């Protein structure tokens, strides 16, 4: 119950800042990812990331589409760097920013099962870099070529059930965690 | 109007083949893009060529490639950062009904790309009733 | 107790492989599902009112494309009366000829061909592959990537896979930025290795069609497609914005196809309650709609979804039959991991293998599979020998060939050394001696020395953003000596502007010759007709490492 | 230096394969030889007076008995005219019935119908195969062995296997004096596992004959003939000595099938410089003019011989479609080692699976391959999962299932204990409550306790000695409390009086029921039609350990 | 004679099938073998039997398949060990062409299996033509 | 030439022996096994474990099959003991006995890469316990799932050769070890 719904989120004006966008069932029908790990860890992790690069982090809650790469880009619209982090229930994440094509991004996190902590923590913190308009080294590349075999049905599943929550048009909440 | 004996162009007719500059096949060498006689800009396929394969796809029975070559050879003359910009203005949700009327009035009146204008019209009216307008998602 | 017979089966590699029971509602199915429609066509004044039981009225952008663009409707009404099992006997029969079958296909609804291919079991529907498909000649397609976006292992890798006998070479990135460098590597190797073979650079869309613009790629595939509209907005297209983009690749002079495969749009949310097949059915006709002359399907990457089903590996290769049955080019998957099991992976490939493709797989990796940056390739670099000595046994053209090791090691050099030539002429950040040695012997990016990607990255998105074309790397070739190369690239350009090369199945073999269904057309007609393998080709096939000599 | 892909690729299971290039002098050619004769056939007042080229006058015993026994001479001379071409197309031609074929094949001579086939694919050759298969239905039979001859641990095995699906179930022995137990016990636990799974007990053919008559096995296969006459002379055979005990078997009431299989005259030095095919196919002529009503063939034992030269495993496919198309039962082997990569044994499999044969495999290894008494099967227990699997993917039913572990224990656990009571019913060494557990969760024999074995070969023999029958198998049965079994075994006996088993494919399934080519007719024509997975059989297959329910 | 109609024996015609013996397939329950009222000389396969099933395989279109059992027919009546003795004389280089001349007038005179001798006369003939005769190897 | 033709082998009077029967190459054209172990160390073996249990060893070289079974056979016919040990130059060998059909045996070692010099002395030592009229326990089942993936091949080649030296009608030959 970490994350506070409270009224709907708006615009930066304050550079300093991160967003993180996460999907419409995000710790509320879901509240680990599809390896386990709670969402609580998973913020704290991210937060603490940005926070530890002297960056503030704002987290809102999408609804328009539960698919990351638009979750993300509802963030990057309002956030004050232009850079958002967009994470669904079952983990998937990706580093986003203002202009970039819906489908393109900073950086991508596209086998949710291999993320850790550690990993969304450097996640927290590669986006604030880049929030100061710094290049850092791109987390590293982790890739498992049994990773689908093991678990694309079950991403399916899981993304199936939080995209129930998806309504058309409402817009993003601002939340307290 | 080209058949499918004249396929491979290359092979059968290849002086069909030739620039807006008289240039065949043949000049485009490292001798002549050294010397810079051949450049990027003699390098582009034209609607003309896209015209012939139409013909040849239609000949190969193939009606619906061949209308997709006649939009392309009318696309020739369109500039890439255009072409770019009309691609993503057709994506969900980017355009309004009018901007993509505006476009399709633009690809007719100032590149004579009157399948391709039609084409846009088309998606517009749909893009309506399917709700896939700026402001629809 | 436990049986110890079950606690050794509970230890296979298979039991590792994700399966569900089906789930009807969510499409959760492979393929005849009974949430499916009916098909139907009811046609008025020459346009369609009325499709699989759905009245215009209701038609989503989907339904209005496939109606106004993908079925031949002056025989619609004729064949969708026809006996589908009659239909499905004339597929597999080896008398009734692919030009008999077309105008009847291409006259079906997405249901009404789903109906048809469902009365089939895999041994038909590979009987009828062999007939379907629309180029004469099987032909191959691999993968070339590494986990670091190492352009020179790329450029190596290529090399060695266009030597072993792709005709289409793909990469893709790690982080997109580099992506620019992915494309020159893959393409110099791929042009050192064989002249001719085509490379693509897999991006969101404005992104790769642009480096096609700039001369950095001669096709592209990854041009997806879906099936269903949710699915689809989520894509970030609709059928209109990727016919336009279609049109827009060939108005390059640029060969594309579209991507699809079933089990995208469960995996994506949306399946409309429909199966995995019917809903790919409507990919297929999109791209028939589009214009577009062929399609990566079965399953592709979503392949864990339908394989997860029952029937679903039968159900891919039902996908790819309708594909080639509707006359377009399939680059048949076979590409993408599924399961944990050498047995498993071997019975899903040879549906394609068997019968052969336009493509028999759509991206075979030819690297190790840790190095795969599609998540793993149902065939990898280290099955290379077991792929070989299988079409020596079978007496398949698998579009693949034995290869000497001093003779790989040699092209591999070579394409590291042109590439360090062009890293040269174009001012990019260097490329070491000692990387062109480590790339010549490497498995993969594990033998790689590893570069400064930011500095990397700094200097491939230059090109983008200054417009750095594709002849800046064939001077520089030039510069450095490779004035071979310099003019191979330089005639893929002579193929793009002759146009030949964007019809059906159209690859480039031997000298600069385009082979495609135009000029290659499939007349197949049962035994001792159509392709068959032999004469140079069958002793290139039988040559495999260790055959010794009985005397 | 060294490439590190190829020093990868060096170590791959596969090129531990042995591998040799063709030696067409010695016969080391799997087909399509040029020393094989062109077909041909002369006769004279109904006798023949040339056979493939082959003058009477030169005829050995091989040519004698098929000239005279093996060839339907009413229409050779028609058959022999029409064009070899046709032939193979009304092979794959899903239009052209299996009743139109058989009278044109059995008229054909071993070289035209080899160059028949020659002119397929592996695909033409699968998908006339689902065709030309005599019994409508395909099975499955399995091996039943172990490195001990442990009578307690073949029982359970038998019992398992049985539970698994197999129709038929093969022992043999580590130690020949053992014979007698193996056979007991794999009958016992056999119809533990499912009244009326045929049992046969792979001896010298003396022994085993003797084994048939003391009733301890329901049927015989490896009952051999090979394709040139010394090599059937150092077998200790001829063609008229096997015909003499294919009756001999028959007038007892058992069913019987020959073996033969592709590399066994170059295995046994004696090839006449032919093609292993076309000395295959005089083995299949052999066993037809025997009038034998099957046989277990596709290289079998010496499949290591075609697997390794080019196009051997295709070979090995055309082989068993003609013994199909000459109306021949067909126990296609899949049973029996030739590689160490999974990917290749799984290819040489689906040959016969997918289309299905009469047994897909004549010997699927139903314990772990250590085990296996025949130097190790294509498949094993290890692999049962997969195999399922693999029927659930393609939707094929390749005659197995999943079963549960609380089924198969107590299966096993019933047949250790019959087999407990039939021991101490008839005075041989006792079986032990702990080995009756073992037996019960054992994976193989390294779970097992070791036996007396100087002890128990000395009873086995005797019961040769003392001529000790199946009866007192059956009191012994009904003695120890299992009245059921001993009923069961009763009834597998009283088959044997009816005769009905004895036809072409038979097996006896559910209630007692035969089932064969003659009440179980192939009617193949196309999609839809046939033998088709479905229903309850279709809902066993699906049902694989491991499966979610999105739920 | 039998037609495929009439098979399975057991299904359709149990009564035609009977034992050496004369007994009936409802005479062998496991209380008539545990009596004994039923034995192993009793469970043994008749001519007759055979020759049902060789009209059968005859009707089924499989002819080979009929004279084997119309072979396994006269051998019935052979007894076990025979049966062994001759199968062995049979094997390569076992008889002399004499002995198996005397096995063929045995068969046909005390058994008379006339298929079965004329079976073995054609083995000696050719067994001496292709030297597989006791002295040949 | 460890290996000499020395006269037409002839029945054993005594009880007292095994005869070695080998194949028309062993030691000839052929010198090792399908492994390499030399015909020598073979046959040295196999000849100390026959002689470790008081019997003696006979060898003959058998001409008229090539066949492992019907090898021993000659040797069975001719063994004042009636048990014999056939082998074949690749290595295959089989313990037979006088009166058991040619495609019969006492033991049989039918997979020749899995032998060892300590196997065939074991064989060599079983076989004298058979002469004896002992009941030995059988040797070890040696039983490997890949040997014919590795061999088969290798083995029909090595039989196709020694193949070659049949002779109809010879009888078998005595043998002096060098
Ligand atoms: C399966 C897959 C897909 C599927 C499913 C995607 C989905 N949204 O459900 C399909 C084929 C539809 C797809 C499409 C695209 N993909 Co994709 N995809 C993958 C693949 C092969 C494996 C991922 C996986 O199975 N992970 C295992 C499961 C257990 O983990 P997961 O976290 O749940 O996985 C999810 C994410 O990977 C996500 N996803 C997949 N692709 C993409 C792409 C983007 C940009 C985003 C944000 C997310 C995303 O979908 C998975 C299922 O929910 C990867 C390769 C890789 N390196 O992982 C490429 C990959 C991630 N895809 C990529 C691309 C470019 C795309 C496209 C933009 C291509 C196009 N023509 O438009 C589209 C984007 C569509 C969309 N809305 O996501 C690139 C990304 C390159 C980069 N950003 O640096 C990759 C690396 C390689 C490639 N070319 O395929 N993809
Ligand atoms: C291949 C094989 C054959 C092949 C080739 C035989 C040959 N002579 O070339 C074929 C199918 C023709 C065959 C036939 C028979 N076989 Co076989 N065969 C095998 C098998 C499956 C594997 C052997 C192998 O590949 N070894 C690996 C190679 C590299 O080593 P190798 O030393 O060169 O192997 C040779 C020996 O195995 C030899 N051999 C094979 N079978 C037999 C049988 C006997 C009696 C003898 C003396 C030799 C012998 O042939 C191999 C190749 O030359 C084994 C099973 C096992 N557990 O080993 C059964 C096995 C040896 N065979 C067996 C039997 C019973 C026979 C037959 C008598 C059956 C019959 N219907 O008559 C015939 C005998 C024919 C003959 N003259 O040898 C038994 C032996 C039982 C015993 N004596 O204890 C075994 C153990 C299997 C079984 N129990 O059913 N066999
Ligand atoms: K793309
Ligand atoms: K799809
Ligand atoms: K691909
Ligand atoms: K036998
Ligand atoms: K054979
Ligand atoms: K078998």
């Amino acid at each position: 119950g970490f994350l506070t719904e409270v009224g709907e989120a708006r615009q930066g004006t304050q550079q300093d800042e991160v967003i993180i966008a996460v999907g419409p069932a995000f710790g509320l029908a879901q509240t680990v990812n599809i390896v386990g790990i709670p969402h609580k860890s998973i913020l704290r992790e991210v937060i603490a990331g940005i926070e530890e690069e002297g960056i503030k982090a704002r987290v809102i809650r999408c609804f328009k589409s539960s698919d990351v790469a638009f979750v993300a880009v509802e963030g990057n619209r309002l956030s004050g760097s232009g850079i958002s982090i967009g994470i669904q229930s079952k983990g998937t994440t990706v580093i986003h920013q203002q202009g970039l094509p819906p489908l393109s991004n900073l950086e991508l996190f596209p086998q949710a099962p291999l993320l850790t902590l550690e990993t969304y923590r450097q996640i927290g913190k590669n986006a604030a870099r880049y929030a100061k308009r710094e290049s850092p080294q791109p987390v590293p590349t982790l890739n498992d070529q049994m990773a689908r075999p093991k678990y694309q049905a079950k991403s399916a599943i899981l993304h199936i059930k939080e995209t129930k929550y998806v309504v058309t048009g409402k817009n993003p909440q601002e939340l307290r965690v | 109007s080209a058949r499918v004996s004249d396929y491979p162009l290359a092979n059968k007719h290849p002086e069909w083949v030739k620039t807006a500059t008289n240039k065949t096949l043949d000049d485009f060498t490292l001798e002549n893009v050294l010397s810079n006689k051949v450049t990027a800009q003699d390098m582009r396929i034209t609607p003309e060529t896209l015209r012939l394969q139409a013909s040849i796809a239609k000949d190969a029975g193939r009606d619906r490639l061949a209308m997709n070559f006649e939009r392309a050879a009318e696309l020739t003359a369109v500039p890439d950062d255009r072409i770019l910009e009309i691609y993503n203005a057709l994506r969900p949700y980017r355009s309004t009904k009018e901007e993509l009327l505006a476009i399709a009035d633009d690809l007719e009146s100032r590149y004579q790309a009157k399948i391709c204008a039609a084409f846009v019209r088309e998606a517009a009216t749909l893009y309506v009733e399917r709700k896939k307008l700026k402001g629809d998602d | 107790m436990r049986s110890k017979r079950f606690e050794a089966l509970a230890k296979r590699p298979v039991n590792q492989d994700g399966f569900v029971k089906e789930w009807i509602e969510e499409g959760f199915i492979a393929m005849e599902s009974p949430n499916d429609p009916k098909p139907s066509i009811k046609i008025v004044n020459g346009a369609v009112t009325e499709l699989d039981g759905k009245p215009v009225s209701d038609f989503d952008l989907i339904d209005h494309f496939i109606a106004r663009y993908g079925i031949n409707l002056n025989r619609a009404e004729e064949v969708m009366a026809m006996d589908s099992v009659k239909l499905a006997n004339m597929l597999c029969d080896p008398n009734v000829k692919r030009s008999e079958i077309v105008p009847l296909t291409t006259a079906m609804t997405p249901a009404k061909i789903v109906e048809v291919v469902s009365h089939m079991n895999v041994v038909e529907m590979m009987m009828a592959m062999q007939k379907m498909r629309a180029r004469r000649t099987p032909s191959q397609q691999a993968h070339v990537t590494n986990v670091k976006d190492n352009p020179v292992q790329i450029a190596a890798d290529a090399a060695e896979g266009a030597w072993r006998g792709f005709d289409e070479q793909e990469t893709t990135v790690a982080v997109a930025r580099y992506a620019p460098f992915n494309a020159i590597a893959l393409l110099v190797g791929s042009q050192v290795g064989r002249p001719g073979v085509l490379t693509q650079c897999s991006l969101e869309e404005a992104t790769e069609l642009k480096l096609g613009m700039l001369g950095h790629t001669c096709y592209a595939e990854t041009i997806s497609v879906y099936g269903t509209e949710p699915v689809f907005t989520d894509g970030d297209d609709t059928p209109w914005s990727k016919g336009f983009l279609a049109s827009s690749y060939a108005s390059r002079g640029l060969k594309m196809r579209f991507t699809s495969g079933s089990g995208s749009e469960v995996q994506m949310g949306y399946a409309e309650g429909k199966s995995m097949l019917y809903l790919e059915a409507r990919c297929i006709y999109i791209t028939k709609a589009a214009g577009v002359q062929g399609l990566q399907n079965g399953s592709v990457s979503c392949i864990g979804v339908p394989s997860a089903v029952p029937s679903g590996i039968r159900a891919v290769l039902a996908e790819n039959l309708i594909c080639s049955s509707l006359d377009l080019e399939c680059a048949s998957s076979n590409d993408q991991t599924f399961t944990h099991s050498d047995m498993r992976r071997t019975a899903r490939l040879l549906m394609q293998f068997l019968p052969g493709t336009d493509f028999i797989s759509s991206g075979y990796s030819a690297v190790p599979n840790y190095d795969n940056m599609f998540a793993g390739s149902n065939e990898d670099a280290e099955d290379f020998d077991d792929y070989n000595v299988i079409q020596r046994d079978l007496k398949v053209d698998g579009g693949l060939r034995p290869v000497r090791e001093e003779d790989v090691i040699a092209i591999r050099n070579k394409a590291a050394r042109a590439l360090q030539a062009v890293f040269a002429g174009m001012g990019l950040p260097p490329i070491t001696d000692e990387e062109v040695e480590a790339a010549t012997y490497a498995h993969g990016s594990k033998d790689m020395p590893e570069r400064n990607i930011v500095e990397d990255i700094k200097f491939a998105q230059e090109i983008i953003n200054k417009n750095r074309n594709g002849l800046e790397v064939v001077k520089a070739l030039a510069q450095g000596g490779f004035t071979d190369v310099a003019q191979d690239m330089l005639n893929i350009q002579k193929a793009k502007l002759t146009g030949d090369y964007l019809h059906t199945s159209a690859i480039i073999v031997g000298d600069g010759q385009v082979l495609s269904a135009v000029n290659d057309v499939n007349d197949y007609a049962g035994p001792a007709t159509g392709y068959r393998l032999q004469g140079e080709r069958w002793e290139e096939i039988k040559n495999i490492p260790g055959a010794l000599d009985p005397n």
